[PDB]
C-alpha cells in the first residue's frame, strides 16, 4: 500500500534491482485488489512464488 | 552354493513370504477391520472419534470417512479403505455392512480353505452364488412410489437412511428437507442431476431443528461499504465480472505524456470513465450490483450516494449459482449490459448472529431456482461436519432411489432371502463345489446377527427363530425388532433402503474378496 | 493378530478408551468447577514456550482455550465451550461441569452392563420434557419499561456474582445497563468500544458521555471546534496518484517536468477546494495524508483527522449522523456529521480527542482505568460477556429463574416422568435428574454450605409446588428470588441444557479411540 | 498481448480508450466468427476466458 516511507523505500529499492536483474519477474500491485479487505498492518509483504509453492517469505 | 552371492541388490534387505500360509497374513488383518466396524452397525449405532496426524478431532459413522483419515500402515488396509471409499462414492452408509460382509467371508474362507480345497474353485462357487443372490434378490424387489406431491414413501426410506447415524435426534424434519430439495433440484426430462447445483453452509450455533431449507441463495459477505441500510426488499440485480476502475490493457502499454494538458486528459478520463460506469448502471434499471473482484472506494460512494446497493469479492461458482437462481445474466462488461438481463429477488438480508462479526446474505429469488441450498445452526464443529456428511448421502440416496421399482426391505432379511435361495441353488449341485455357495450363504447371515449384537440382546436366538418365521410365515420381508417397537415385519417397521445399494454392495464385496484370494506373494522393504 | 498402524498411531476398541476420555473429562470439570457461583476464585494460564505469557481468567472459556491435550474427547468439549462463548456468554463453566456430571452418570451406569442407547432414548425424552416444563415456566416481561430495566438489573446483578467485578456491581451493572440502551434496538454488537489504561481503579472508570479518537493530527490542525460540520473521507490525499498505470513522462526537456509538477500541485488544491465546496468544520481521513495536502487543510484552517480505523469509522458514521464519502461532486448528496464540541483530553498518559455532545449515541465506549495489565484482559472479558448477556436479554425478553429454581424444576418434572416411566431408563432418568441435582450442589459447594440438608430442603420446596424456590447465596437459607431478584436469560439457560443434551448424545455414542500416528514436531 | 513483446506508445486517454476497447472488439470478433460459423461446442487445448 504506498503512502508509508517503508513501502515506497522497499519500491524504490525493487525497481532499482530490476535495473541489475533483467531476469527476475518483478510484480507490485495494491494488496486490496489482490486480496479482498487485505489487513493495512501487514505491508509490505514480499512473496517468493514459484510453481504456486511458496518458497520464501518476508511478512511486513 | 560353493560361494556366496546375490543377485538382487539388498538381498538381504527384503523380505518374501509366499504360501496358503501368506494369505493367513492377509486374513489376520481381516479379523481387525472387520471387528473395527462391526461395532457401528444399527439405527442405534455406536459412533467412532478419532484423531487425524495434525491433532483434529472427527466423530463419524459411515465406513470411507473413517478408513481415508485412519492411519494404515499394512497394505490390505490400503486396500481396503479404497474399497469403503468407492462404497461411500456409489452409496453411502452400508459401507460398514460391505467390510463386515468382505471380512465374514474371508474368516470363512480361512476356515474351510484349511479343508484343502483349490481357491479358484472357491471364487467361482462365490461368483455363481454371488449372481445367482442378485438375480433373486432384483426378481423379489418391489416398486418404490416416486411423484412430486406424495413424498411419504420417500420420507420413510429417507428416515430409514437416518437410521444409521446421529441424525435420527430430528429424524422427520431431515427426511422431508432430504426429499423436498432432491426434487426441486432434479432435472425432470433425464432423471438426472449434479450436486453442483447444490450448495451446503453450516455455521455454528442454533440447534438441531434449525435446520431448514432455502430454495433461494446463501452468501457470506455483507453490503460493501456497509453504512447503507443493512437490508432492502425486492431487488432488480446486475451481475457483474469486472472491477469499478478504468482497466489496463494485457498488452505492455506507454502512454506518452508530455503536456499539462495530457494531465487533465488523464484526470478528466478517469473521472468521466467513473461516471460513465455509474450511469450505464443505475440506467440500465437495476437496484444491486455484484462484483466478482472487487472495485475501489470511489465507486463505493458512487454506488452509495445513487442509493443503489451492491456488493463485490464474491466467488465465482457462487456468482454463478446466484445468477443460475435469480434467472438473469452475467454481463462481461459494461458494453454488453441490458436491462433484459437483469434478476429479480423477492427478498435479502443480512444475517448478524446477535454477536458474531461475520455477516452472511441470505437471498430469496422472486422466481424458484433448479439450485438449492442447504444452512446448518448446531452447536458443534464436529456434530456440523457429521450432518453435512448426512445430508450429502441422503441426497445421494434420493437421487438413487429417483428410479421406479427400486426399493426392496433390507433389516438383515434380505440376505436371510438371498441365503435360503443360495441354498437351494447349492442343493441343486454336486459337491466339491456347494461349500463355497454354504460359506456365501453363512457369510449373508452376518449381518443380521451382528445387528441383533448392537441391541444387546440374545443374537443368534433371536435371528435363528426369525429365520423360522420368515420360513414359515407369508411375509419374505421380516426382520429384527432393534427399537423395542413390536413386530418383525419391514412393511410395517418400514426399513425402506434401496435396492440399487445391496446390489452394488454385495458385487463389490465378491469382486474383492476374489482380489483377495487371488494373490499370495508379497516382497516388501523392511529398513 | 497382526500389526496395521503406523509407528505412532494407536486404536484403544475396549473400556479403556471411554476410561481415558473419562478421566481427561473429570480432569476437565474439576479445574472448572471452582470458578461458579458467586463463591468462584480465578486461575492462572501460565506459560513457558510463549516468552511467559501469563492471563487470569475466571470463565473458563479461556481457560479451555489456551490448554490441548490428546484425548480427543477434552477437546470436543473444548470445542463445546467454543460454542457455547460464542452464543451469549458465561454458561461454558455450567455447560461442562454439568457435562462432567452426566459422564459421571454414564460411568456409574456402565458399572452395570447396559446397552448405552437405553440411556440415550430416555435422555432424549427427559430433554424433552424439561425443555417443555422449562417453557412452560417461561416468564416474560418488557410491557413496562420500570419491570423490564429491573428485570436486566437482575439479570445483570446475579451475572456479576460469577466474576470479579461484584466488588462494585452497582457501579458496574447498572453503568452496562445503559449500554446496550444506546444501541437503540440495533441488533449490532461492534459499537461498542473497548478502552483498557492501566492506573486508577475500577471505580474510577466512566462511561462518557459521547465518544473518543486516539489518532495524531495533522501538522497544523486547531485544538478546539464548537458546532463541527463533520465529512469522513477515504482517498489519496497521498499526493494523490492518479491511479492510471501503464503511462510514463517521456520528454527532453525539464521545464517542462517542472510544468508537471506545478500541475499536480494545482490539481491536489483542485481536489482540496473540491472538498470544501460542500463547506465543513472537521474533517476524516480514515488513512494518512500528505505534506502538501496539509498545507492546504492548514490553509483552510479546518480538523484533518488522520489514519483511522475501518470499524471505528463505521462506528463514528453510525454515531455522528455522517457517512464516509470518496467522491465530493455533489456538496448536496451526503449527509454531514454532528458534534457539540471537539476537544482534548489527556488520559492515562496517552492522548486522545473528545467528542461532546455528540448529535446521536449509538455506539459506546467504556474506558477502563484500572490497576494491571491482566485485571484490565479481564475486566474486558467480563464486561463483554455482560454486555453479549444484555444484548441477548434483549433481543428475547423471555427471562428464567436461577438460583437452582428453574433446575430443580426440572429435576422434579423428570423426577415424575421417571416415576411414571418403567424399566431402566426410569431410575437412568432419575440420576439423570440426580445429575443435574449436581450442579446447584457444587454451587453450594463453592459456598460451602450445609449440602444434603439444602438439596433435600430443595427437593420437598419443589415437591410442595412451591416454584418460585431458590438458595440464599448472602447466608445459606432458602428463599423467594421474586424478593431477592434473581433472574436470568430464558435463551442463556434453555441453550445450555440444549446444548449439554447434545453433547451427551455425541460423546456418549464413541466406542473405539485412534489417534494417528504424529506427523512430527 | 499480441505475441508477448509488444508494446503499446500512445499520446492521450483517447488512444489509450480506442486500444483497449480495440483488444475487446478482437476478442468479440473472433466470438462472432465463432459464433456465425454455426458450431455448437468449442474445444481447444488452449484456455477459454471467463
Amino acid at each position: 500500500k504506498q503512502g508509508i516511507p517503508l513501502c515506497a523505500l522497499i519500491n524504490q529499492h525493487l525497481s532499482g534491482l530490476a535495473r541489475k536483474f533483467p531476469d527476475v519477474k518483478f510484480i507490485k500491485a495494491i494488496s486490496t485488489t489482490c486480496i479482498p479487505n487485505y489487513p493495512d498492518r501487514n505491508l509490505p509483504t514480499i512473496f517468493v512464488y514459484l510453481e504456486g509453492d511458496i518458497k520464501a517469505q518476508f511478512i511486513g | 552354493y560353493g560361494r556366496p552371492f546375490l543377485i538382487i541388490k539388498d538381498q538381504d534387505r527384503k523380505s518374501r513370504l509366499m504360501g496358503l500360509e501368506a494369505l493367513k497374513s492377509h486374513i489376520m488383518a481381516a479379523k481387525a477391520v472387520a471387528n473395527t466396524m462391526r461395532t457401528s452397525l444399527g439405527p442405534n449405532g455406536l459412533d467412532k472419534m478419532m484423531v487425524d496426524k495434525d491433532g483434529d478431532v472427527t466423530v463419524t459413522n459411515d465406513g470411507a470417512t473413517i478408513l481415508s483419515m485412519m492411519d494404515v500402515d499394512h497394505q490390505i488396509a490400503k486396500l481396503m479403505v479404497e474399497l469403503s471409499k468407492s462404497q461411500d462414492d456409489e452409496i453411502g452408509d452400508g459401507t460398514t455392512g460391505v467390510v463386515v460382509l468382505a471380512g465374514a467371508l474371508l474368516e470363512e474362507a480361512e476356515q474351510l480353505l484349511d479343508r484343502g480345497i483349490h481357491p479358484i474353485r472357491i471364487a467361482d462357487g462365490y461368483e455363481q452364488a454371488a449372481r445367482v443372490a442378485i438375480e433373486h434378490l432384483d426378481k423379489i424387489s418391489d416398486s418404490v412410489l416416486v411423484d412430486i406431491k406424495d413424498t411419504e414413501p420417500l420420507i420413510q426410506t429417507a428416515k430409514t437412511t437416518l437410521g444409521s447415524k446421529v441424525v435420527n435426534s430430528c429424524h422427520r424434519q431431515m427426511a422431508e428437507i432430504a426429499v423436498n430439495a432432491v426434487l426441486t433440484v432434479a432435472d425432470m426430462e433425464r432423471r438426472d442431476v449434479d450436486f453442483e447445483l447444490i450448495k451446503v453452509e453450516g455455521k455454528v450455533g442454533g440447534r438441531l431443528e434449525d435446520t431448514k431449507l432455502i430454495k433461494g441463495v446463501i452468501v457470506d459477505k455483507d453490503f460493501s461499504h456497509p453504512q447503507m441500510p443493512k437490508k432492502v426488499e425486492d431487488a432488480k440485480i446486475a451481475i457483474l465480472t469486472c472491477p469499478f476502475e478504468p482497466p489496463k490493457p494485457k498488452t505492455k502499454h506507454k502512454l506518452d505524456v508530455t503536456s499539462v494538458e495530457d494531465y487533465k486528459a488523464l484526470q478528466k478520463y478517469e473521472k468521466e470513465k467513473f461516471e460513465e460506469m455509474i450511469q450505464q448502471i443505475k440506467e440500465t434499471g437495476a437496484n444491486l450490483a455484484i462484483c466478482q473482484w472487487g472495485f475501489d472506494d470511489e465507486a463505493n460512494h458512487l454506488l452509495l450516494q445513487n442509493n443503489l446497493p451492491a456488493v463485490r469479492w464474491v466467488g465465482g461458482p457462487e456468482i454463478e449459482l446466484i445468477a443460475i437462481a435469480t434467472g438473469g445474466r452475467i454481463v462481461p462488461r459494461f458494453s454488453e449490459l441490458t436491462a433484459e438481463k437483469l434478476g429479480f429477488a423477492g427478498l435479502v438480508q443480512e444475517i448478524s448472529f446477535g454477536t458474531t462479526k461475520d455477516k452472511m446474505l441470505v437471498i430469496e429469488q422472486c422466481k424458484n431456482s433448479r439450485a438449492v441450498t442447504i444452512f446448518i445452526r448446531g452447536g458443534n464443529k464436529m456434530i456440523i461436519e457429521e450432518a453435512k456428511r448426512s445430508l450429502h448421502d441422503a441426497l445421494c440416496v434420493i437421487r438413487n432411489l429417483i428410479r421406479d421399482n427400486r426399493v426392496v426391505y433390507g433389516g438383515g432379511a434380505a440376505e436371510i432371502s438371498c441365503a435360503l435361495a443360495v441354498s437351494q441353488e447349492a442343493d441343486k449341485c454336486p459337491t466339491l463345489e456347494q461349500y463355497a455357495m454354504r460359506a456365501f450363504a453363512d457369510a449373508l447371515e452376518v449381518i443380521p446377527m451382528a445387528l441383533s449384537e448392537n441391541s444387546g440382546m440374545n443374537p443368534i436366538q433371536t435371528m435363528t427363530e426369525v429365520r423360522a418365521r420368515q420360513v414359515k410365515e407369508m411375509n419374505p420381508a421380516l426382520g429384527i425388532d432393534c427399537l423395542h417397537k413390536g413386530t418383525n415385519d419391514m412393511k410395517q417397521q418400514h426399513v425402506i433402503e434401496t435396492l440399487i445399494g445391496k446390489k452394488q454392495q454385495i458385487s463389490l464385496a465378491t469382486q474383492m474378496v476374489r482380489m483377495i484370494l487371488k494373490i499370495d506373494d508379497i516382497r516388501k522393504p523392511g529398513e | 493378530p497382526v500389526n496395521i498402524f503406523k509407528a505412532g498411531a494407536d486404536e484403544e476398541r475396549a473400556e479403556t478408551a471411554r476410561l481415558t476420555s473419562f478421566i481427561g473429562a473429570i480432569a476437565i470439570g474439576d479445574l472448572v468447577k471452582s470458578t461458579l457461583g458467586p463463591k468462584g476464585m480465578d486461575k492462572i494460564l501460565l506459560s513457558s514456550g510463549r516468552d511467559a505469557s501469563l492471563m487470569v481468567t475466571n470463565d473458563g472459556a479461556t481457560i479451555l482455550k489456551n490448554i490441548g491435550v490428546d484425548n480427543p474427547a477434552a477437546k470436543v468439549l473444548v470445542d463445546m465451550s467454543r460454542v457455547q462463548d460464542d452464543e451469549v456468554g458465561d454458561g461454558t463453566t455450567s455447560v461442562t461441569v454439568l457435562a462432567a456430571e452426566l459422564l459421571r452418570e454414564a460411568e456409574s451406569l456402565i458399572a452395570k452392563k447396559i446397552h448405552p442407547q437405553t440411556i440415550i432414548a430416555g435422555w432424549r425424552e427427559a430433554t424433552k420434557a424439561a425443555r417443555e416444563a422449562l417453557l412452560s415456566s417461561a416468564v416474560d416481561h418488557g410491557s413496562d419499561e420500570v419491570k423490564f430495566r429491573q428485570d436486566l438489573m437482575n439479570i445483570a446483578g446475579t451475572t456479576l456474582s460469577s466474576k470479579l467485578l461484584t466488588h462494585h456491581k452497582d457501579h458496574f451493572t447498572k453503568l452496562a445497563v445503559e449500554a446496550v440502551l444506546r444501541l437503540k434496538g440495533s441488533g449490532n454488537l461492534e459499537a461498542i468500544h473497548i478502552i483498557k489504561k492501566l492506573g486508577g481503579s475500577l471505580a474510577d472508570s466512566y462511561l462518557d458521555e459521547g465518544f473518543l479518537l486516539d489518532k495524531k493530527i495533522g501538522v497544523n490542525q486547531p485544538k478546539r471546534i464548537e458546532n463541527a460540520k463533520i465529512l469522513i473521507a477515504n482517498t489519496g490525499m497521498d499526493t494523490d496518484k492518479i491511479k492510471i498505470f501503464g503511462s510514463r513522462v517521456r520528454v527532453d526537456s525539464t521545464a517542462k517536468v517542472a510544468e508537471i509538477e506545478h500541475a499536480e500541485k494545482e490539481k491536489m488544491k483542485e481536489k482540496v477546494e473540491r472538498i470544501l465546496k460542500h463547506g465543513i468544520n472537521c474533517f476524516i481521513n480514515r488513512q494518512l495524508i500528505y505534506n502538501y495536502p496539509e498545507q492546504l487543510f492548514g490553509a483552510a484552517g479546518v480538523m484533518a483527522i488522520e489514519h483511522a480505523d475501518f470499524a471505528g469509522v463505521e462506528r463514528l458514521a453510525l454515531v455522528t449522523g455522517g457517512e464516509i464519502a470518496s467522491t465530493f461532486d455533489h456538496p448536496e448528496l451526503v449527509k454531514l456529521g454532528s458534534c457539540k464540541l471537539i476537544e482534548e483530553v489527556m488520559i492515562g498518559e496517552d492522548k486522545l480527542i473528545h467528542f461532546s455532545g455528540v448529535a446521536l449515541g449509538e455506539a459506546c465506549t467504556i474506558v477502563l482505568r484500572g490497576a494491571t495489565q491482566q485485571i484490565l484482559d479481564e475486566a474486558e472479558r467480563s464486561l463483554h460477556d455482560a454486555l453479549c448477556v444484555l444484548a441477548q436479554t434483549v433481543k428475547d425478553s423471555r427471562t428464567v429463574y436461577g438460583g437452582g429454581c428453574s433446575e430443580m424444576l426440572m429435576a422434579h418434572a423428570v423426577t415424575q416422568l421417571a416415576n411414571r416411566t418403567p424399566g431402566k431408563e426410569a431410575v437412568a432418568m432419575e440420576s439423570y435428574a440426580k445429575a443435574l441435582r449436581m450442579l446447584p450442589t457444587i454451587i453450594a459447594d463453592n459456598a460451602g454450605y450445609d449440602s444434603a440438608d439444602l438439596v433435600a430442603q430443595l427437593r420437598a420446596a419443589h415437591s410442595e409446588g412451591n416454584t418460585t424456590a431458590g438458595l440464599d447465596m448472602r447466608e445459606g437459607t432458602i428463599g423467594d428470588m421474586a424478593i431477592l431478584g434473581i433472574t436470568e436469560s430464558f435463551q442463556v439457560k434453555r441453550q445450555v441444557l440444549l446444548s449439554a443434551a447434545e453433547a451427551a448424545e455425541v460423546i456418549l455414542r464413541v466406542d473405539n479411540i485412534i489417534k494417528a500416528a504424529p506427523r512430527k514436531r | 498481448a499480441e505475441k508477448d513483446n509488444a508494446e503499446i506508445r500512445v499520446h492521450t486517454v483517447e488512444d489509450y480508450q480506442a486500444i483497449v476497447d480495440a483488444e475487446w472488439n478482437i476478442l468479440y470478433d473472433k466470438l462472432e466468427k465463432i459464433h456465425h460459423s454455426g458450431a455448437k461446442v468449442v474445444l481447444s487445448k488452449l484456455p477459454i476466458g471467463d
